[PDB]
């Protein structure tokens, strides 16, 4: 299959409660492999999977610099707490070749700046991000980012996948069943369950007489079980007597072929 | 064995 | 700035069987900013030593966390999750229903 390595970094200011917290978590697909938390104090970066502290420590300081600068760019007071988030990493195909790289930032939950897919240019969301853009253009930051994403990222993803091949390259199919719950004399809920799957990407749909029921289906967010696997369900309300007109459809990478399920 | 990226100040 | 209210799901790791050890999960997702208070409750009372995942977020920048504890369901014990966030005027309680 295709795979991704991604770091998700959060920096959050807290005036009057010390310097901003910095946390960086690294994933291969839906598997965490590292955490660095400036508030831990426990041994610096913690492995999170069985398969450079200094860069993480310096990244803490850089993110605090960023937060200072952003407060200024938005004319904000020193009293409020603000959030800077970063995502970066690479996507590779089944042959290990680069599909694309990522390096983007959000401030207070809004997109701020992103490295374009070319790995050479920036997209800035507003006049504040244009300041960052100019600074980064002047210092040739995109060239450094491109070198990391095309080189280090892809190389280390390939090495991790090989070391961790029994887990990272194993897709676990969903276990599936349909439940039935009357709501009244006139109607009942059918709920299609998918349990125990990895990775998290899945498609679960209901059809009625072969027509998609997108508007009428309640689909819960895919959720972690805590054992590496994920869970999801999709529900529809159906007239009593008409249950056999409804089919649940499941697509997942660990399935030899897609499932069609009905009640009983 | 983690290799994070050097960040740059916004 | 933007605030987004948490979505909450309460559920078990494995399919529930009375008298058999399991994990009780409270998954909070879709929220911004990141400060959030989460308690797991057994018959109204806070469970101690609940663990949680490392803060992370989705590609839409909204945060998520999993809170979890060992538990052995019985027919008569009630379980729930209690969540507070800046977007909530009071704590929100979601009961564990083994059919969701």
């Amino acid at each position: 299959g295709s795979h991704s390595m991604r770091y998700f970094d959060t920096a959050m200011s807290r005036p009057g409660r010390g310097e901003p917290r910095f946390i960086s978590v690294g994933y291969v697909d839906d598997t965490q492999f590292v955490r660095f938390d400036s508030d831990a104090a426990s041994p610096r970066e913690e492995p999170r999977a069985p398969w450079n502290t200094q860069i993480f420590k310096t990244n803490t300081q850089t993110d605090r610099c960023s937060l200072r600068n952003l407060r200024g760019y938005y004319n904000q007071s020193e009293a409020g707490s603000h959030t800077l988030q970063s995502m970066y990493g690479c996507d590779v195909g089944p042959d290990g070749r680069l599909l694309r790289g990522h390096n983007q930032y959000a401030y207070d939950g809004k997109d701020y700046i992103a490295l374009n897919e070319d790995l050479r240019s920036w997209t800035a969301a507003d006049t504040a991000a244009q300041i960052t853009q100019r600074k980064w253009e002047a210092a040739r930051v995109a060239e450094q980012d491109r070198a990391y994403l095309e080189g280090t990222c892809v190389e280390w993803l390939r090495r991790y996948l090989e070391n961790g091949k029994d887990t990272l390259e194993r897709a676990d199919p969903p276990k599936t069943h349909v439940t039935h719950h009357p709501i009244s004399d006139h109607e009942a809920t059918l709920r299609c369950w998918a349990l125990g799957f990895y990775p998290a990407e899945i498609t679960l749909t209901w059809q009625r007489d072969g027509e998609d029921q997108t508007q009428d289906t309640e689909l819960v967010e895919t959720r972690p079980a805590g054992d590496r696997t994920f869970q999801k369900w999709a529900a529809v309300v159906v007239p009593s007597g008409e249950e056999q007109r409804y089919t649940c459809h499941v697509q997942h990478e660990g399935l030899p072929k897609p499932l069609t399920l009905r009640w009983e | 064995r983690a290799f994070p990226k050097k960040k740059y100040c916004l | 700035m933007i605030q987004r209210t948490p979505k909450i799901q309460v559920y078990s790791r494995h399919p529930a069987e009375n008298g058999k050890s399991n994990f009780l999960n409270c998954y909070v997702s879709g929220f911004h900013p990141s400060d959030i208070e989460v308690d797991l409750l057994k018959n109204g009372e806070r469970i101690e030593k609940v663990e949680h995942s490392d803060l992370s977020f989705s590609k839409d920048w909204s945060f998520y966390l999993l809170y979890y504890t060992e538990f052995t369901p019985t027919e008569k014990d009630e379980y729930a999750c209690r969540v507070n966030h800046v977007t909530l005027s009071q704590p929100k309680i979601v009961k564990w229903d083994r059919d969701m």
